[PDB]
C-alpha cells in the first residue's frame, strides 16, 4: 500500500554523472503515474514497449530508476537501438526495452559561471557496453601500438572528459536530468501496481 | 510528394459547431506531433493547439482563448487529426493550418522543434450577417485648417457600396478609403474631401451614398455644428 | 507574450536586410531554439530557419540566422524583388507554449520613404443621438505600406473596440488604411480627449480631438 516514493529519485539534490549512473529499486507500493507526470513540467516523457493509457492498471515485480545527467542533444541517445558516445560507452538500453524515459532541463541547478567540471563522461573504450552495463574503470586508454603501462603520456589517454556546462549557452548544450524507469515482471508476486 | 491536407470548413453560425480534418500522405504519421495554427484575415499567425504521439504520456494542450471549447484528437488507423470546434464565436473566423513537428522527432525535447510541412489551410467564417442598409453620418470639420469634410457609412451589407459628392460635380480632392471588416460581419467605410475654407460659406457640399443591393439612397449635407 | 517584430523592413535592390525578433528571458534568453518562417501573399508559411542557424536543403543560402541573449536576427543578403513577403519567428515558452512574432513585411524600395498624413474625426452628434459613437482614424500617403495603430483616451491606451484595416495601394504607388474605435457616449463624455497615434518607420504621427470643441 501507500504511494510509491518517487520523490527521492526526481527531487534529489544531487545527480550522478552519466558514466556512474545511479540505480534505485522500487517495490511494495502503488504507482500513480498521472501524479508523477503532473508533479512538474518535464521536457520528455516517453514510454517504450508499454501503452501509457494502460499504465495505472498494470502490475510488475519491481521497478528500477536509473538517474544521471547528460547534455541536451544527447537525449536522443537514451532510447532502444541508439548509437553515439553516451549510448555506447556510458549507458545502454536493450532493443526490447519496456519502461519509460523521463528527462527535464536542469540549467538552474547544473550550470555554473566558468562551467561545471564536476560532471564527466567516458570518451574512449575498447568495446561497447552491454545493455544496462555500468563502467567506472579509470584505466589509461591505449591508442597506439606502444604499450601504455598506466602512464599518462600521448597515445595513452584518460578515458573521461568534462562537460563544462555554461548557462548562457543554447539549450542543446545545457545540462538535462534523465531518469529511466525499467519494469521487471517475473514469476513472483507483483509488488508495484496502479490504483 | 509528402502532403498534409485539411478539409471541412466554411460558414458556421455564431455558437455552432464544426469539425476540421487533416489527412497526411507519404510519411510515418504515428511518429510526429501535430499542430493546429490559425491566422485571422489580414493578421498574424496564432498557435491554436498540438497533440503528441501514442507512446507519449500527456494530453493535447490548447490556447487560452479556445481552452474548453476546442478539442484535438487523432486517428492513426486513418491518418487523420481532428479539430472539433464547439460554441463558436465570431472571433474564430480565420484560416486554419495543420502542420507537423520535426525536431521533436530528432531531439525529443520540447525546447527544440520546428514546423517543416504545412497544409494549404481551410477557411472558417463565423457570421450571422444579411443584406442590410447602411447608416450615413456627416463629418463636419474643426478649425483644422482648406478644410476636410467627410461622411461615414457604417454597418452595411453586402459589398460593395458607392459614394459620390454633389451628385458627381465635385471630384477634385475626394478620397474614399477601403472598407473595414468588423467582428459582427458588417462593413464600414469613410469618404473625405478637402475643400477651400472661403467657399464653405457659399457653396453647399452633400455626400450621396447609393447602396444598390438594398435599394438605398441617402443624401446628406455636411453642416458645421456647435453647442 | 507575442515576440516583438518591426512592422516592416525595407531596402534597395541588392541590399543586406535584417529582421529582429525580441523575446523574454523565458524563451529566447533560455536557448529554446528559434524558428523563422516565410509567407508569400496568399500561400501557406514555409520554414526558412531552424535551431537559429540551420538552413533546410533547397532554401537559398542568402538567408542567415543568429541569436544574441534574448533576441534573434534573420539576415537576407542580395535583396530580390521575389523576397517581398511576410516573415515570422516562433519560439517555445515554459508557460505560453508556442509564440509567433508580429510579422515583418519586406519591401524592395522603388520610391523614397514617405510619412503618413493622418486625419482624425470626432463622433458626430447624429450618431450620438443614435446611442452610438465612432472615432474613425484615416492614415494615408505612406510608403512602404506598414504602420502600427494605437489609441489613447486622455493619455491612457484603449484596446476594446479597435478595428484595423490593411494598407491598400493608392493611385501613386503609396499606401493608405483606416482604423475605427467605437465606444459608448458615456465613455466619450468621461474622457477629456481622444488621440490616435500611428507609428511608421520608427516615427510616430498622432492627432487628438476633444468633446469640448463646440
Ligand atoms: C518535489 O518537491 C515539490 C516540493 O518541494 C513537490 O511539490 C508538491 O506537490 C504536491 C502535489 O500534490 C503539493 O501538494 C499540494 O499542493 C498544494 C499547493 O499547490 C497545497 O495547497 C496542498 O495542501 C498540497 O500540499 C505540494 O504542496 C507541493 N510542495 C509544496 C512545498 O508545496 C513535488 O511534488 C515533488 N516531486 C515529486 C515527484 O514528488
Amino acid at each position: 500500500t501507500n504511494l510509491c516514493p518517487f520523490g527521492e529519485v526526481f527531487n534529489a539534490t544531487r545527480f550522478a554523472s552519466v558514466y556512474a549512473w545511479n540505480r534505485k529499486r522500487i517495490s511494495n507500493c502503488v504507482a500513480d503515474y498521472s501524479v508523477l507526470y503532473n508533479s512538474a513540467s518535464f521536457s520528455t516523457f516517453k514510454c517504450y514497449g508499454v501503452s501509457p493509457t494502460k499504465l495505472n492498471d498494470l502490475c510488475f515485480t519491481n521497478v528500477y530508476a536509473d538517474s544521471f545527467v547528460i547534455r541536451g542533444d544527447e537525449v536522443r541517445q537514451i532510447a532502444p537501438g541508439q548509437t553515439g558516445k553516451i549510448a555506447d560507452y556510458n549507458y545502454k538500453l536493450p532493443d526490447d526495452f519496456t519502461g519509460c524515459v523521463i528527462a527535464w532541463n536542469s540549467n538552474n541547478l547544473d550550470s555554473k559561471v566558468g562551467g561545471n567540471y564536476n560532471y564527466l563522461y567516458r570518451l574512449f573504450r575498447k568495446s561497447n557496453l552491454k545493455p544496462f552495463e555500468r563502467d567506472i574503470s579509470t584505466e589509461i586508454y591505449q591508442a597506439g601500438s606502444t604499450p601504455c603501462n598506466g602512464v599518462e603520456g600521448f597515445n595513452c589517454y584518460f578515458p573521461l572528459q568534462s562537460y563544462g556546462f555554461q548557462p548562457t549557452n543554447g539549450v542543446g548544450y545545457q545540462p538535462y536530468r534523465v531518469v529511466v524507469l525499467s519494469f521487471e515482471l517475473l514469476h513472483a508476486p507483483a509488488t508495484v501496481c496502479g490504483p | 510528394e509528402v502532403q498534409l491536407v485539411e478539409s471541412g470548413g466554411g460558414l458556421v453560425q455564431p455558437g455552432g459547431s464544426l469539425r476540421l480534418s487533416c489527412s497526411a500522405s507519404g510519411f510515418r504519421f504515428s511518429d510526429y506531433w501535430i499542430n493546429w495554427v490559425r491566422q485571422a484575415p489580414g493578421k498574424g499567425l496564432e498557435w491554436v493547439g498540438f497533440i503528441k504521439t501514442k507512446a507519449d504520456f500527456g494530453t493535447p494542450a490548447y490556447a487560452e482563448s479556445v481552452k474548453g471549447r476546442f478539442s484535438i484528437s487523432r486517428d492513426d488507423s486513418k491518418n487523420t487529426v481532428y479539430l472539433q470546434m464547439n460554441s463558436l464565436k465570431t472571433e474564430d473566423t480565420a484560416v486554419y493550418y495543420c502542420t507537423r513537428d520535426r525536431g521533436i522527432l530528432e531531439w525529443l525535447i520540447i525546447e527544440a522543434g520546428w514546423f517543416d510541412v504545412w497544409g494549404p489551410g481551410v477557411l472558417v467564417t463565423v457570421s450571422s450577417a444579411s443584406t442590410k442598409g447602411p447608416s450615413v453620418f456627416p463629418l463636419a470639420p474643426s478649425s483644422k485648417s482648406t478644410a476636410a469634410l467627410g461622411c461615414l457609412v457604417k454597418d452595411y451589407f453586402p459589398e460593395p457600396v458607392t459614394v459620390s459628392w454633389n451628385s458627381g460635380a465635385l471630384t477634385s480632392g475626394v478620397h474614399t478609403f477601403p472598407a473595414v471588416l468588423q467582428s459582427s460581419g458588417l462593413y464600414s467605410l469613410s469618404s473625405v474631401v478637402t475643400v477651400p475654407s472661403s467657399s464653405l460659406g457659399t457653396q453647399t457640399y452633400i455626400c450621396n451614398v447609393n447602396h444598390k443591393p438594398s435599394n438605398t439612397k441617402v443624401d446628406k449635407r455636411v453642416e458645421p455644428k456647435s453647442c | 507574450s507575442v515576440l516583438t517584430q518591426p512592422p516592416s523592413a525595407s531596402g534597395a535592390p541588392g541590399q543586406r536586410v535584417t529582421i529582429s525578433c525580441t523575446g523574454s528571458s523565458s524563451n529566447i534568453g533560455a536557448g529554446h531554439y528559434v524558428s523563422w518562417y516565410q509567407q508569400l501573399p496568399g500561400t501557406a508559411p514555409k520554414l526558412l530557419i531552424h535551431e537559429n542557424d540551420k538552413r533546410p536543403s533547397g532554401v537559398s543560402d542568402r538567408f542567415s540566422g543568429s541569436r544574441s541573449g534574448a533576441s534573434a536576427s534573420l539576415t537576407i543578403t542580395g535583396l530580390q524583388s521575389g523576397d517581398e513577403a511576410d516573415y515570422y519567428c516562433s519560439v517555445w515558452d515554459r508557460s505560453l507554449n508556442t509564440l509567433f512574432g508580429g510579422g515583418t513585411r519586406v519591401t524592395v524600395l522603388g520610391q523614397p520613404k514617405a510619412a503618413p498624413s493622418v486625419t482624425l474625426f470626432p463622433p458626430s452628434s447624429e450618431e450620438l443621438q443614435a446611442n452610438k459613437a465612432t472615432l474613425v482614424c484615416l492614415i494615408s500617403d505612406f510608403y512602404p505600406g506598414a504602420v502600427t495603430v494605437a489609441w489613447k483616451a486622455d493619455s491612457s491606451p484603449v484596446k476594446a473596440g479597435v478595428e484595423t484595416t490593411t494598407p491598400s495601394k493608392q493611385s501613386n504607388n503609396k499606401y493608405a488604411a483606416s482604423s475605427y474605435l467605437s465606444l459608448t457616449p458615456e465613455q466619450w463624455k468621461s474622457h477629456r480627449s481622444y488621440s490616435c497615434q500611428v507609428t511608421h518607420e520608427g516615427s510616430t504621427v498622432e492627432k487628438t480631438v476633444a468633446p469640448t470643441e463646440c
